[PDB]
């Protein structure tokens, strides 16, 4: 999932973009994936209960 | 603000070459004369 960024591949962000906003794109992707993993863990906790 | 120590770098370049002085920006001056690190904090001054 692109999560609002321009690419779903980190190396694409590296090559096709210069660092200063490549950092912004990486931050967006990282926070999106962290949210996904948080959601998975929360649902696992409820199901475990 | 109050800084620890300030380093001033002075030189002269061409008119269109001014864009090359930037973090993560490549070019003849950048690759062979003067390259700014990406984690660069500071001002750059250019006047004709």
């Amino acid at each position: 999932s692109k999560f609002g960024a321009i690419s779903s591949v980190l190396n694409d962000i590296f090559s096709r973009l210069d660092p200063p906003e490549a950092e912004v794109q990486i931050d967006r992707l990282i926070t999106g994936r962290l949210q996904s993993l948080q959601t998975y863990v929360t649902q696992q906790l409820i199901r475990a209960a | 603000l109050c800084f620890t120590n300030v380093y001033a770098d002075s030189f002269v370049i061409r008119g269109d070459e001014v864009r090359q002085i930037a973090p993560g920006q490549t070019g003849n001056i950048a690759d062979y004369n003067y390259k700014l690190p990406d984690d660069f904090t500071g001002c750059v001054i250019a006047w004709n």
